[PDB]
Parts: C-alpha cells; structure tokens; sequence
C-alpha cells in the first residue's frame, strides 16, 4: 500500500485509521546506555509496533505495519516472529508472501533472518520448485554468498534434487575456477551420490583437478580439493602421485606443490616406507626452504612440522637413552 | 645492521609476496589484486613521503570514540537496534583491553539496562521487550562478567537461563538460536559459554553436542556453519572453543584443522582471510588467529613435544603490522580494511587480535612481542571467552558458590 520510501509516505501518528491506538514508547530506563538516536520515521514505526505486539492484535493493519518495521531493520527477529504469527492466524496467501521474500532477499542478501523466513515458507508449502532458480539468480550477483549456498544445500538434501547440480557446479567452475564455495559444492554433491570409493569416480576427479592445477598452478582451491579427496585413505596409498608432482616442479612450481610434497613424505613415514632416512631428510629440507624462503608467513608452522618429523622418525627416535 | 628494515612488510623481499595470477584472470583474482595495490600504498607511504615509520596505537582517539558510544550512538546504528547487548560487550571489552576503568555509575547503568533486556522465561533479548536470543544472551553475560561486581553477577536469573537452554536443545545435539529460529555452530558456543561461566551445566545438557560439532568439520580441515558447508573462520572459532569448554577437542582432527587456519594468513597483507580465496579482514585477527592459542593448549594436553615455547603458530609480527598500519582510523576506532569505515565491532576484534599477537603463554613460559612503541601493549584476553583472563576466573569462582539449578 504505502511504501516506506514513497514521496507521499505519512507517519503513523498522522494516519486516521490508527487513531484508536496509543503508541508505546521504548523503555530504556532513567539513564540509558548505547542509546540510539532514532530518526522520526523509525521511532514512529516501532512505537506503533510495540503497541500491537503488546496487545497481541492480529489484524490486517498490524500485518502491513510489520513490513515497514522489517524494512527499517531486517535484523529484528522479534518482528519476524510476530509476522509469522499473523501469516498463519490471518490465513494469508503464502505464494504472495514468497513474492515478498524474494524481493527482500534481492536487496538485502546477507541477512540471516530473510533466508530463514524463506525456508519456513518452503516448509509450510512443501514446494521447492522455485528454489534452485531463485538461488542461481542471487549467486549470479555474488557467487560466494554463504546463506545462499546453505539454502541451496538444504533444499537439495530435503527434497532430493541431486540430478542437475554437478552440471551447475561445472558451469560456475568455468566462470571462476578459483571459487572455493563451488569446489565445496562439488564435494557435497559427489559425497552424497556416488561417493569417492568408486575407483572410476575418484580417478575422474583427480585427473580433472590435476588438469586445473596445470592451467592455474597458483590456485589454492584446486590444491586443497586434491588433498581433501586423497587424505582419508592416506596419501602414501597412491604411489604414482609423488613422481607426477615432481614432474611439475620445473614449470609449475609453487609453495602449494612443495607443501603437498611434505604431506606425502609425512604419510610415507607413518606407513613405514622403504628408505626411511632418505625420505626424512628430503622433507626436512623442504620444511626449511618453506620457512626461510618460499613461504615465510608460515615459518612457525613449518618449523613445527620439521621438529615433529624429527621427533618421531629419526633413526635415533626409537633408540633407548643408554645406547 | 643499518641497512636492515625492522618492519617485515617493508622489506624488499616482501614484494615477492604479491599475487601470481598465472595470466588467468577471474573475479577472484581481480578483487584480490585491488586490495593488494591499496595495501602496498599504505606500506610505501613512508618511503614516498621520506619519513621514518612509526607504529603508534592511538589510545587517546579510540578511548574518546568508545567512551561516547557507550552512552549514545547516531542513527547509523539503527540496523543494530536488535543487538544492544552486543554493543555493550564490544565497547566494554575494548575499554578493558585499553586498560580504561569503568566508572561505577556506568557499571550500575549497564546492569540496569541489561535487566530490562532479560526475558521473564530466561535469556536476554536485543533490547527492552524483545524476545530472548542466544547471541545477545552470550553478549549480555560477557558484559556483566567484564563488570564483575556482585550487582552484575546478580542480574542473571540462573534457573530461567537453564530452562531457556533446554527449550532450544535439539535431539541431534544442536541448539536453535532462538524459538522458531535457525540452527548452526554459533549456538553451541553461545550456550556452552554462558552455561560454563554461570555454573548451570547438568549431566545431560550437552549430550550429543560434541558429536554434532565434529560433523561440521569438512574436507578442508576447518569447520562450517552446518554439516556440508564451506569452512569459515567464524564457525571454526565457535566450534573449537565450544569443544574446549566441553573438553572434547579430541573429537576433531586437530592436525588438518591446524593446517587450514595457518593457511588463512595472507602472505602479502599479513592479516587473515575468513575462507580460502576471499579477502583479508581485520576482524579475523580474532576469529582466525584466536584459534592458535586454542590448538596450542589442546596439542600440549596431548603431550605434543614439538611445540614452541615462546610463539603461537602464526606470524605475530606481520599481524600486528597489518592492524597498526592498515586498520586504524585517525579519528579513532578500527576497521575491516583501508577504504572501509570504522565501527564498534571491528574496534573490539582488531584490538582482541592485537592482544593475542602481543601475548604468548603456556603455563610457566611467558613471552611478549610488541611492535612499534612500547605503550602499544594491551591487556591480555582469554582465548575461549574473549574477556579478561582474570574476569573469567573471578566469575567462575563466584558462581561455583551456587549449586547447579535443581541441585
Ligand atoms: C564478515 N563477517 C564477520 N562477521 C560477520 S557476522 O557474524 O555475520 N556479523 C558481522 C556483520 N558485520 C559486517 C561485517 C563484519 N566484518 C565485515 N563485514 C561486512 C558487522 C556487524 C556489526 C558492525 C558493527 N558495529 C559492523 C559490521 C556479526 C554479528 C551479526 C549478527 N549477530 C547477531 O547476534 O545479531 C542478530 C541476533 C540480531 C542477528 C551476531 C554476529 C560477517
Ligand atoms: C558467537 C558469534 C555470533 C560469532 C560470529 C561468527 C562469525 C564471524 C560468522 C560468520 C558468518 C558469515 C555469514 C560470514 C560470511 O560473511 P561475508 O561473506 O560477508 O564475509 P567473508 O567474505 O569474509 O566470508
Ligand atoms: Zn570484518
């Protein structure tokens, strides 16, 4: 009806159809702290919100008032709660309310309350048919919006809409192969469909990753994905890996490739490999190169790894003090 | 040596730490490059102006900013009308770190205001007459503990508080943030924090909670908001800190976690990013770096012998440099990054992070690193609660005098 930004907007204390209600001023006490100097519009809307809340008035006019209270501060969860009471109690058309929430999210997409409201609506209606497309539109303006990806995961899981997501992931990796949210969605989809035990699938996933690392050697997301999908069975379980990485040293090196090498050696020394000592010193060398030269921001971390490996894998590590 | 630059960010090798985009441009790299250019100007400004760098924490300016805010705010803070205990907490904690005492009439006025925010059925709301919610509940309790008087302690209705917590508890181990609200890892932390401080933890309050949190750790090593989600500094801090309170750190893979957070420090900027391939931000000086003291304490209890005895496992020098050179507003207050505007949230967490980076401690061992002038040194902070270590001890002791509600 009367938008909060309309040039002909009028304060509630000047509206005839609200003449019967006494507004209810905020009770901040005799000497306030963190007291906010509200504007006129704001204080007027909330003085009237407190009045309807206090009387538990469940009317059409209170419903319209919550719209303004939300727009002044969409983080007000108390107002959101009252609004949901009125939706049920007045029997309001819930598709019309979906139209409403989709607009609010478009303009304020980083607010917790607006996403939770949409979820409740979908729950009430039991209808996920608008969701993937709506979320895609939000992600088209900020491809990393945390609430958006969370809502997307919830919808897919609750309603089992898995069949097109991998295709969607591939599309966004095309647009920006550095998008960590998308690499996370990839793992989320595969985990819950085929899984990573299918040798064919794991094989596919590693080729693709190594392929992307070649295209963009300094993109950390790819490196973390490769490590993520191999580290549970154990890196040393895959013996071709080591030589294939060394074969990128020449023209594809990075502190990321070096760090991975250290992780491979680390696992090798845990599953008792051949050449125990040759492997140790290779690793201590790399830990040192990283701490002194290639990755000094992490000097305290790499010195810790170096000490750890020495403390438990040196030839003297099992030798009693008396020897 | 005379030719040696004492500031890490200004050394000539430092230039090697700029972004390598492999000649493949995407939205992510374009945005990262913009920030690095803006930070380079800040670093280079001393050289271009021909002055010797001096890193000074502007104590006076920040104090005026806080002292005023604690009483009154402009309408720019309308979007925080439902978060007023947070404002109490952010401001009081900043003053505490700066070692500015709290006039006892201020203390009494804060107490009385928070009483108005307290729900008849337990917990605190974002303002007088608003419904209760775990986040402002966490902030309220923290603020009263910073004040730390009998008056403050007596504000909290402990029977109701426990009732409130129970009404939020889920069968799978998680908590709702509030009645009819959302579940995520923050809520476990909020609950564990207020319950432990006020001594209301029953035998079954947290059944399943450690397990639910552990499900939030992902393939990255860090922790997400709910199972399946990207790892993030804010949720990771909350998850680990809650586990420490419950003494269940071991439910996590501490090693992959440690590798994840240490990777979150930006090689060029010196500050921390919140998640892989995003931008640096002053507030993560606490949520991210705050994890290292927690991991240290955890690994040490497991008997880890490789642990340093004087430093946290991140670059303390470089973090201090980022905060002091890039995160201060000349007029007072601190901020996300250059070009951003000041606010009380970043004031709280930038200073909290500065303190972490200045103060190392592991039982008997104690070692400080203070960049710039010595007056920069702040009061220390507890890595689990982010209030003063003393204020934690004082509060826990006081509430241990009472029996857990229901006996
Ligand atoms: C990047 N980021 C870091 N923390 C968050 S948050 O956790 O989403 N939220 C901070 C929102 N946020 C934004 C922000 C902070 N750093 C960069 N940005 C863009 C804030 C929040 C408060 C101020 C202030 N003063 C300034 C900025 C912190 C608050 C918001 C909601 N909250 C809360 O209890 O309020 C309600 C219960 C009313 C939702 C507790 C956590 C985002
Ligand atoms: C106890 C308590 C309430 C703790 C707060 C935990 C915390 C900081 C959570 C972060 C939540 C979030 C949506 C971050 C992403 O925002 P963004 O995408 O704008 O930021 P980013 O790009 O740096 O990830
Ligand atoms: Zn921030």
């Amino acid at each position: 009806f009367l938008s909060l930004d309309s040039p002909t907007y009028v304060l509630y204390r000047d509206r005839a159809e609200w003449a019967d209600i006494d507004p209810v001023p905020q009770n901040d006490g005799p000497s306030p702290v963190v007291q906010i100097i509200y504007s006129e519009k704001f204080r007027d809307v909330y003085d009237y919100f407190r009045a309807v809340l206090q009387r538990d008035e469940r009317s059409e006019r209170a419903f319209k008032l919550t719209r303004d209270a939300i727009e002044l501060n969409a983080a007000n969860y108390t107002v959101w709660h009252f609004r949901r009471v009125l939706l049920r109690s007045l029997q309001k058309d819930l598709q019309e309310e979906m139209n409403y929430i989709i607009a609010i999210i478009e303009e304020q997409p980083k607010n917790y309350q607006v996403w939770h409201h949409r979820r409740v609506l979908v729950e009430w209606l039991k209808d996920p048919s608008q969701e993937l497309e709506f979320i895609a539109d939000i992600l088209n303006q900020d491809a990393k919006n945390y609430h958006a990806w969370q809502h997307r995961q919830w919808v897919i899981q609750e309603f089992r809409l898995w069949d097109n997501e991998l295709q969607y992931v591939d599309q966004l990796l095309k647009e920006d192969v550095r998008n960590n949210s998308v690499w996370n969605q990839r793992h989320f989809v595969i985990s819950n469909t085929t899984g990573y035990s299918d040798r064919a699938v794991l094989e596919r996933e590693v080729q693709y990753t190594l392929e992307m690392i070649k295209l963009v050697p300094h993109n950390e997301s790819a490196w973390n994905y490769l490590k993520g999908i191999l580290q549970d069975r154990g890196l040393s379980r895959y013996p071709n890996l080591l030589n294939q990485l060394l074969d990128l040293q020449p023209s594809h090196s990075s502190p990321y490739l070096i760090a991975f090498l250290v992780d491979i050696y680390e696992d090798m020394l845990e599953n008792q490999c051949d050449n125990k000592e040759d492997i140790l010193n290779k690793a201590l060398e790399l830990c040192e190169i990283l701490a002194k030269e290639k990755d000094t921001i992490r000097k305290e971390y790499w010195r810790y790894i170096g000490r750890s490996l020495q403390s438990k894998h040196s030839r003297e590590s099992d030798i009693p003090a008396s020897v | 040596p005379v030719w040696s630059e004492p500031l890490y960010s200004l050394r000539p090798e430092h230039a090697r730490e700029r972004l390598q985009d492999d000649s493949v441009e995407t939205v992510t790299s374009i945005e990262q490059a913009k920030v690095e250019e803006k930070i380079q100007e800040v670093f280079s400004s001393y050289k271009f102006n021909h002055l010797v760098p001096r890193l000074v924490l502007q104590r006076e300016k920040h104090f005026h900013y806080l002292k005023r805010g604690l009483r009154q705010l402009t309408d720019a803070y309308e979007c925080l009308d439902a978060s007023r205990p947070w404002l109490c907490y952010w401001i009081l904690h900043s003053l505490e770190l700066l070692d500015e005492p709290i006039p006892q009439i201020v203390a009494t006025d804060v107490c009385q205001f928070l009483e108005l925010c307290q729900s008849p059925d337990g917990g605190f709301g974002g303002g007088p007459g608003q419904y209760p919610h775990l986040a402002p509940t966490y902030a309220a309790v923290n603020a009263l503990c910073i004040i730390g008087t009998e008056e403050a302690y007596n504000v909290i209705n402990r029977e109701k508080l426990l009732q409130y917590l129970y009404s939020l508890k889920q069968p799978d181990g998680s908590f709702l943030m509030h009645v009819g609200g959302e579940v995520d890892v923050r809520s476990a932390y909020c609950a564990a924090s207020v319950a432990s401080l006020t001594n209301i933890i029953t035998p079954d309050l947290f059944e399943g909670t450690a397990e639910w949190i552990a499900r939030c750790q992902n393939w990255e090593g860090g922790i997400g908001g709910v199972p399946g989600m990207e790892a993030h500094g804010g949720y990771t801090f909350c998850g680990l800190a809650a586990l420490v309170i419950l003494k269940k750190e071991r439910s996590l893979n501490l090693k992959s976690l440690l590798q994840w957070v240490t990777s979150r420090q930006m090689r060029f900027e010196g500050g921390f990013q919140g998640r892989c391939n995003k931008l640096v931000d002053g507030c993560y000086s606490f949520w991210q770096a705050g994890l290292l003291p927690l991991l240290h304490r955890a690994l040490h209890a497991q008997g880890d012998p490789a642990l340093s005895m004087s430093h946290w496992m991140f670059h303390q020098q470089a973090l201090q440099e980022y905060i002091l050179m890039c995160c201060q507003c000349p007029a007072g207050g601190l901020l996300d990054k250059p070009g951003k505007s000041r606010d009380f949230y970043h004031t709280c967490y930038c200073l909290s992070g500065l303190s972490i980076a200045q103060h190392f401690g592991s039982g008997a061992m104690l070692h400080d690193v203070v960049m710039g002038v010595p007056e920069n040194v702040l009061q220390p902070t507890h890595p689990v609660y982010n209030i003063g270590p003393d204020k934690v001890i004082q509060a826990t002791t006081h509430f241990l005098q009472k029996p857990v509600p229901g006996f």
